[PDB]
């Protein structure tokens, strides 16, 4: 699976 | 919508929502803390190959 990087 | 460069394993599907017309799932990631949970659309969680193999094996 792929993951979304968190908001910065 | 920028992806983490890595590949990761779903531990659990925790919740569902609709954002901007797209369903997303709250994912607990295997080997990562609860504070690392993320909301993901289906395409990030499931490849076309996954779907086909799952179908052909059923």
């Amino acid at each position: 699976a792929r993951k979304s990087a968190p908001t910065t | 919508p920028k992806l983490d460069e890595g590949f990761y394993e779903i531990e659990a599907i925790r919740r569902k929502r609709v954002r901007k017309g797209k369903v997303q799932y709250l994912i607990k990631w295997r080997g990562w803390p609860e504070t690392a949970n993320t909301w993901e659309p289906l395409e990030n969680l499931q490849s076309i190959a996954d779907v086909i193999d799952a179908f052909e094996g059923s």
